[PDB]
DNA sequence: TTTTTTTTTTTTTTTTTTTTTTTTTTTTTTTTTTTTTTTTTTTTT
DNA sequence: AAAAAAAAAAAAAAAAAAAAAAAAAAAAAAAAAAAAAAAAAAAAA
């Protein structure tokens, strides 16, 4: 099989980010490497509930072998019922620069004595980032280089992978997205209007291949369909890093049947894109189908409940929907 | 230059119940907390979506219109028979658009998401994502029940100040003044009641209400018209 | 030069691009140019699938098929695949096969939106799917499993925005309707070119809501003949009531002479269907008490029965009287002048300008027939459950000429709602 | 240890105003083994009264039927019990349930049987066995507070004929009461609508009369703030039998006519739910804004 | 230049799919039948 | 003429039948595919 989906997750919130202490030891004994907080496992589950959420669950999650991402996939790997793979193809990015030294992690034999039962040791790494640390030319073109060997190696040793998870460190989310899609360099925004991989701990992202109708890596083409989601998380984005006030509306995109006794529906794994939002008539697709329209306000006041979302294997987070579009069906020629 | 692409975005998303209140709740959390509050609160609201089975099996959500409560902490209007809302079988699936944008764009545009949305027409800061879809929905459309009120009559005064309100200080003086042997069950219950500062009348035998003053909560279809199966 | 017998799949289709090119370009059907590329069909089966053709697919089809034909006739003269005198000359062979073209290569593309509106209005023509007609119907419910399953289901929002459709644009497509229906009823049939009142309105939409009441089978065709469907006569028949207020009124009379006697009318038969639409109203408007006849009965110890227990005594025969505190429902009414618009305005109103009256009867209690279990209503959800019989336009004169004749009463934003003797619209005086 | 026993009844009603309701039940069924509670037969009548209180805070259908059916056995043909048994049963439509049952129709058969051995002095087919013997009848008039809520449990589970019965019985004996005269008009027109019964447009007027009656009762010998009620269910009636228009200007009687805001949230929202049916949907959201937002 | 053969297009026939109507099954209501008790009539002393 | 026994009716209770609504099956209509026939093109004499 062909890899449809690719997710990628930074870790959750660094113990070493609280406002006081006592800090923990890094378990490994190696400098940096230091465990999450609560809240960071809290981000964790959080990830977890929302990607089991998906029909599109995860196969196998490849983890940063640096313990707070491992620490991240130890709810995550127990909750979907898959293996996690060490890649130090995915670690963290340190400069030439950086002092005391350069942290690179031990091996499958340390990192099972703290996640028992979550590592395999089935994958051996597609490539070990500079022991010297990278430059930003070097870091870049590392990740340039793993992708086509990395999923070369995932296609032949687990053949049966339609979706897989990577969870890793900040530069490491960015880089590794910027170089799948195509850009020259880390820095470029992924549009004219200026958009970025937004990468706060546990922030989500999701690379989806344009559909045809075995392949090789380098015919593929991809959108990152999933920007940097927090919209699952309690607190949104936290502690975002980036290569270099807000307000929140819903509106809902009603789809209504025609017979009072027959359902219509939403089709697995489909894409939306909405165009004129602020006109009298936005357009929309669905998997292949497209639609237009009016805009309308409720009598009452829907809410709909992301905190009660279903399983397919503070004050509560709720939206109050009172504004709406119903779309007819509106297909193309 | 070739025209640009709109961000493409997931289908696959986590699916959501929603819920229909005819309550015309504000922005607030103080408003929609409390609106929960009315439809037997945070855990019901999420069993509600839980019950399957055919539509007149389904018991339904509880809605309770008047939360009032008197000093005593009694629930105001105890008598409350509330409104029934079942589980649409067939809602058609429903995509939720989040819009993010600048603070105070609402109270800068007529507090409509529309109008917000067309005053950033040619801004970087305008930033929608679909986020989660709904598939299933509760609506509140069996009515209230016949309600009593119980604020004249002495001895409903006597149930709400004693039940109503589990005060034992104006309980025990319900429970105490009700007979072992009654004596006369021929007779108005007045005549055990110390409380004659309502001016009840003498016909008044001060019966209950049933819980269902009506049977079927829709109504039940007595439109007049000459019954063609009277037969 | 590209052939089709019609009875080929595509040659449909050829068919259908062909009336497009023609009318878009020379403002009319040219038949003589489009028979050219059907040699093997006849001039009256070619005009058939066609106006079929349009039937089908209604305003929202019609109109889209135009737009991507002149967004593909911009392309195709940017592109130089076409000059302006094969516009001119109509070569229906040359702008078929472009047609054709454009479509081969539209196929080869999984459709995305740009982010650009524009664009997607320039590289996108869009067909308005009627599934959800906005036709309000929940048809003829009577089990509650219907009726719970449906009023589960249904819409409760008011619409932000003007409709898709400019409001100024649709007070007249509402309009060509509602002049369509008040002419069905007076006539068989109706020649849309010719006998029209509309015309005023641009003759395309009389055109297009045409091919949609065909769709919504409001109309039959026969050709240039659309035809009276009698499914409106028989929901007028079926949902308007006037009969029953009919003899309500003449109940009234029945029940109030006999009240201030105390002896009066007793209840001891089952009273006619029409005495429960009056005496159900006149004990809610407090003129009534009733009194028992005292069936002396067999009360005896050891006896716990009820379903035939002295029969008639648990129905014992009443006597219904005047109650000594009030009287409410006294002399409200009064000689309002009938809601009467322009000569087919509304689906009472007839050619003369006066009430066609039987259809003003059936359709007033027809619309409080609607209000008596649909009270707090606006013109807008009586315009989608009407929308079998009648428009928003409609609407309104009817439900103003109740607030007037105060049958109706209206809350906040002009819901209406009956105050009590409703029934009695057609008084003896 | 009255004190005690004060304590333990006091604690569990404060307990059950709030979450847990369950530790207040283990207190009072704790009081109802305890010799030193229970061997006090006015403390066993108040322990039974407590608990029946607390279960209408959670909601069920059978723990709140065998509480009742717990205190309608012991304190027999008792004018107070059978009155707190038809307030417990409001809230919840669970409680229907309790009514609609066959085991308590059975049950209020048995005392009705049992009070007309004790009222003729012979014995009754089928009756339950007399206990609580200073029962004295010398006029011999029926017991109301049998015959209304035997007719309940008729007209619950939708014997509407079979409940008239019994109201048809308390007619006779205290003629202009509220609730018999409520209940009577409600068997009357529930018994009416069903498919194919001879006699339907005179079955519903008899609903009229006890109903009108129960209405001129209320109007007429009751403060403004309580004649409320015989506004809202009056309109509320009305609504049932889908006469909706007659429902709705006694709607607005609650919603015009007086002060006090509790049935205007009743009145509104069976307005409301009227109006989304109607389809004046600006009116509904004013008037849910109105008197039900916050 | 003419005749024969092969290929393509058009028309007709057959089969499958969708829509509509009828029949069967289940549920609720109403009427009738069965059983028990009381009253009236007939037979026997 | 009186008293006792038996039969019938009535009130009541319980069960069965009748009526309506819902679900499934059968029939009818429409669309698609296959087969046959005719026309056109190519090759051979």
């Amino acid at each position: 099989m062909v890899v449809n989906t690719i997710y990628i997750a930074r870790h959750g919130y660094r113990s070493n980010w609280l406002p006081e202490g006592p800090y923990p030891d890094p378990l490994t004994g190696i400098d940096s490497d230091v465990p999450l907080a609560e809240h960071g496992v809290q981000q964790a589950k959080e990830l977890a509930h929302y990607l089991l959420s998906l029909d599109n669950q995860p196969e196998a999650a490849f983890a940063s072998p640096f313990y707070r991402c491992l620490e991240t996939v130890q709810p995550i790997a127990k909750l979907l019922e898959i293996p996690v793979y060490l890649e130090r193809g995915i670690g963290e990015w340190y400069r030439p620069d950086r002092k005391p030294v350069i942290p690179v992690p031990a091996g499958y034999e340390i990192l099972s004595k703290f996640f028992p039962g979550v590592i395999s040791q089935e994958w051996d790494s597609t490539l070990t980032p500079n022991e010297k640390g990278e430059t930003e030319q070097e870091m870049y073109m590392r990740f340039k280089k793993f992708w086509p060997l990395f999923i070369e190696r995932v296609e032949k040793e687990y053949p049966n992978v339609e979706c897989i998870l990577l969870v890793t460190h900040a530069a490491s989310k960015i880089a590794l997205g910027m170089s799948l899609l195509g850009y020259d360099n880390p820095r470029m925004s992924l549009n004219e209007n200026g958009d970025k991989i937004r990468s706060g701990s546990c922030s989500l992202d999701k690379y989806e291949i344009l559909k045809k109708s075995y392949i090789p890596f380098s015919d593929r083409k991809w959108v990152l369909t999933m920007n940097g989601n927090t919209e699952f998380l309690s607190s949104g984005e936290e502690m975002n890093w980036n290569f270099d006030e807000v307000e929140t509306v819903y509106i809902s995109v009603d789809i209504p049947s025609g017979n009072y006794k027959e359902r219509t529906e939403i089709a697995k794994s489909a894409i939306l894109q909405y165009s004129g939002l602020e006109t009298d008539a936005p357009l929309f697709r669905i998997g292949n189908r497209l639609y237009e329209g009016s805009w309308e306000r409720l009598v009452g006041t829907e809410l709909a409940f992301p905190n009660a979302a279903h399983v397919h294997k503070q004050s509560e987070k709720i939206y109050r929907i009172k504004e709406r579009i119903v779309l007819s069906n509106v297909r193309p020629m | 230059a070739p025209p640009l692409i709109a961000d493409e975005f997931t289908l696959d998303l986590p699916r959501i119940p929603s819920l229909e209140l005819p309550l015309n709740v504000s922005t607030k959390h103080s408003s929609i907390q409390k609106a929960i509050k009315m439809c037997g609160g945070i855990e019901k609201v999420k069993e509600a979506f839980k019950e399957h089975g055919p539509i007149e099996s389904q018991h339904g959500l509880q809605l309770y219109l008047n939360d009032d409560t008197d000093s005593d902490g009694s629930k105001s209007y105890f008598n409350e028979h509330p409104v029934i809302g079942k589980r649409v079988p067939f809602r058609d699936e429903s995509v939720i658009l989040k819009v993010t944008m600048p603070k105070g764009t609402l109270s800068k545009n007529n507090n409509s998401v529309k109008d917000s949305i067309k005053s950033l027409k040619d801004s970087n800061k305008l930033r929608v994502t679909p986020v989660s879809i709904v598939d299933n929905t509760i609506k509140f459309r069996e009515m209230s029940d016949f309600q009593i009120k119980l604020d004249n009559v002495p001895s409903a005064r006597e149930f709400k100040s004693s039940f109503g309100s589990l005060e034992w200080n104006n309980f025990k003086s319900f429970v105490n003044s009700v007979p072992d042997n009654d004596s006369q069950p021929q007779e108005n219950i007045g005549n055990l009641i110390l409380d004659r500062s309502v001016k009840i009348p003498s016909t008044d035998f001060q019966l209950p209400p049933p819980p269902k003053l009506s049977m079927v909560g829709f109504p039940l279809l007595y439109k007049y018209k000459a019954n063609p199966f009277a037969k | 030069k590209t052939v089709y017998h019609a009875g080929t799949k595509d040659g449909v289709q050829a068919l259908i691009r062909a009336v497009v090119v023609t009318k878009s370009i020379k403002n009319e059907i040219m038949w003589d140019k489009i028979t050219k590329l059907f040699p093997n069909n006849s001039l009256d089966n070619l005009k058939k699938k066609w106006t079929a053709r349009r039937v089908r697919m209604g305003h929202s089809g019609w109109r889209a098929y135009v737009d991507k034909w002149k967004k593909m006739l911009v392309l195709a003269i940017k592109s130089e695949k076409i000059s302006l005198r094969d516009v001119e000359e109509l070569d229906l062979i040359k702008l078929l096969d472009i047609w054709t073209s454009f479509d081969e290569k539209e196929i080869k593309r999984p459709l995305f939106l740009y982010k650009n509106y524009e664009e997607n209005r320039k590289k996108f023509t869009l067909v308005r799917d009627d599934t959800l007609t906005h036709s309000g119907n929940d048809l003829a419910m009577s089990s509650m499993i219907q009726r719970e399953i449906s009023s589960l289901k249904k819409t409760y929002t008011r619409k932000i925005s003007a409709s898709t459709k400019d409001l100024s644009k649709s007070q007249s497509d509402d309009y060509i309707r509602t002049v369509i229906r008040s002419i069905l009823i007076e006539s068989p049939s109706t020649t849309r070119n010719e006998i029209e009142a509309l015309k005023n309105v641009g003759n395309e939409s009389i055109d297009n809501v045409i091919m949609d009441m065909a769709k919504e089978k409001q109309i039959y065709l026969h050709g240039s003949k659309l035809e009276c469907t009698d499914t409106l006569p028989d929901i007028l028949e079926n949902r308007g009531n006037y009969k029953d207020f009919g003899v309500a009124f003449q109940y009234r009379c029945k029940v109030n002479e006999l009240l201030e006697a105390g002896n009066a009318i007793v209840i001891n038969q089952e009273p006619s269907d029409i005495s429960s639409w009056v005496l159900i109203d006149l004990i809610s408007g407090e003129l009534l008490n009733m009194d028992v006849i005292p069936m002396v009965r067999n009360v005896r110890p050891l006896t716990y029965t009820s379903r035939r227990f002295e029969i008639r005594t648990l129905t014992p025969p009443l006597i219904i009287y005047a109650n000594s505190q009030t009287k409410l429902n006294t002399a409200r009414k009064s000689a309002v002048k009938v809601p009467l618009g322009k000569p087919f305005s509304r689906l009472w109103v007839n050619g003369s300008g006066s009430i066609r009256p039987n259809i003003w009867k059936q359709v007033v209690t027809m619309v409080v027939n609607e209000i008596i279990f649909h009270p707090g209503i606006t013109l807008s959800r009586l315009q989608s459950r009407c929308r079998e019989v009648l428009s928003l336009h409609e609407i309104s004169e009817i439900c103003k000429w109740l607030l007037e004749r105060q049958v109706l009463i209206t809350t906040d934003f002009d819901g209406y709602w009956v105050n009590h003797n409703w029934y009695s619209i057609y008084e003896s005086t | 240890y009255e004190q005690w026993f004060e304590l333990f009844m006091e604690l569990s009603l404060v307990i059950a105003k709030y979450q847990s309701v369950e530790d207040g039940l283990s207190v009072v069924e704790t009081a109802q083994e305890v010799n030193v509670f229970f061997q006090d037969p006015e403390r066993v009548k108040m322990m039974k009264f407590v608990k029946l209180a607390i279960v209408l805070q959670m909601d069920d259908e059978e723990e709140l039927a065998e509480n009742l059916r717990g205190l309608l056995n012991q304190f027999q043909f008792n004018r107070k019990v059978l009155q707190v048994f038809m307030y417990s049963l409001c809230r919840g439509p669970s409680s229907l349930n309790i009514l609609s049952s066959t085991i308590q129709q059975k049950f209020f058969l048995r005392q009705l049987k049992a009070f007309d051995s004790c009222r003729y002095n012979t014995e009754v087919n089928g009756q339950a066995s007399i206990t609580n013997k200073e029962v004295y009848n010398p006029n011999k008039k029926s017991s109301p507070y049998l015959y209304y809520i035997y007719a309940v449990l008729l007209y619950s589970s939708r014997g509407f004929l079979s409940a008239l019965q019994y109201l048809t019985r308390l007619e006779e004996d205290i003629p202009d009461d509220p609730m018999v005269n409520l209940l009577m008009g409600l068997s009357h027109i529930h018994r009416a609508m069903q498919r194919l019964t001879a006699q339907r447009h005179f079955q519903i007027f008899h609903g009229l009369r006890y109903l009108y009656r129960y209405h001129k009762i209320r109007k007429s010998l009751y403060t403004d703030l309580e004649k409320q009620e015989a506004d809202y269910n009056l309109g509320r009636a009305f609504h049932l039998i889908g006469l909706v228009s007659i429902a709705i200007e006694y709607y607005n009687r609650v919603l015009e006519n007086y002060d006090d805001g509790k049935l205007k949230k009743h009145a509104a929202y069976n307005s409301i739910i009227i109006y989304q049916q109607s389809g004046n949907v600006e009116l509904a959201d004013h008037l849910m804004e109105k008197y039900l937002s916050i």
